């Protein structure tokens, strides 16, 4: 979707358009979902031979 | 410390270099209209088309 | 005016060849010039002289991608080995331009 929008957004540096702010919000949210899923899987695959 | 600072075929004129400078240079190159000679103080870096000379005497860059 | 003094102020779109150092992009500063001179006459027939030490930016439209840091104009006298007492004149205006690195930090970095 970022690629899709790369050719339609003004190339000025006095502010960031609300649509790009929304896309970065969603992107960072997906990234944190990835991080916390890794954490959940790490907790799930623990055992007494490795962790107390 | 004293160099020539005139250009091309202009009447001769000299300058006193800064304290600690010992050299004098002579750049020559040709543009679309003719040949230019640049005389001054020091020894600079020149692009690979210029005839650069440097001398550590006095008034020896003519 | 009745004394013969002429003031002519025509518009122009200038497309100048400006070297672009890209070592520090998108945090780069550029030094772009505009060399002007009389084409067929030498400084003994047609002399030129700058009106002020630096360009007029009183009605300058702000850019959005660039910030004007400094600007100056310099006049040069050039003599050739062939012709000992004929100078060739030119005024060169330079503009030191700093880029605004927000679009590229939010979109690439
Ligand atoms: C961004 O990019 C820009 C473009 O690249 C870049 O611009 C450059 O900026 C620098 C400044 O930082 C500019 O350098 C200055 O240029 C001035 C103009 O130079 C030309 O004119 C000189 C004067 O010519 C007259 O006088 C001669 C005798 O003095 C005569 O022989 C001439 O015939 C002529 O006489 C006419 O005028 C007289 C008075 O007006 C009059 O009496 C007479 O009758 C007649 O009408 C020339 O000497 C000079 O030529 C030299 O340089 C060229 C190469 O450029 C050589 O090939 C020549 O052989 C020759 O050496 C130019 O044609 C200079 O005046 C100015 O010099 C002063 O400052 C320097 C500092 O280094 C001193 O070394 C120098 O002695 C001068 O000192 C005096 O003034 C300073 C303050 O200014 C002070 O110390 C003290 O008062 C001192 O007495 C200087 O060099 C440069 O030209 C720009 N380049 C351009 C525009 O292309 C810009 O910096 C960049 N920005 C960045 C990177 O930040």
């Amino acid at each position: 979707f970022l690629l899709l929008l790369a050719d339609k957004v003004p190339e000025t540096s006095l502010s960031v358009p609300i649509i790009i702010r929304y896309l970065m919000f969603i992107m960072i949210l997906v990234a944190f979902s990835v991080i916390l899923s890794v954490v959940v899987l790490n907790l799930h695959h623990r055992s007494p031979n490795t962790h107390t | 410390r004293i160099c020539f600072n005139h250009q091309s075929s202009q009447p001769q004129t000299t300058k006193t270099c800064s304290p600690g400078e010992s050299s004098c240079y002579n750049k020559q190159w040709s543009d679309f209209r003719g040949t230019i000679i640049e005389r001054g103080c020091g020894c600079p870096t020149v692009k690979p088309g210029i005839k650069l000379s440097c001398c550590e005497s006095e008034v020896c860059n003519n | 005016d009745y004394t013969g003094k002429i003031m002519w102020t025509p518009p122009a779109i200038f497309k100048s060849y400006c070297e672009i150092i890209v070592t520090h992009f998108p945090f780069d500063q550029q030094n772009c010039t505009m060399k002007l001179g009389i084409w067929t006459y030498d400084g003994t027939k047609v002399s030129i002289s700058p009106e002020s030490d630096r360009p007029d930016l009183s009605t300058f439209m702000e850019s959005g991608e660039w910030v004007m840091k400094d600007y100056r104009g310099w006049k040069h006298w050039v003599y050739y080995t062939c012709c000992p007492d004929t100078p060739y004149l030119d005024i060169t205006y330079h503009f030191i331009m700093q880029r605004i690195p927000l679009y590229f930090v939010v979109n690439v970095i």
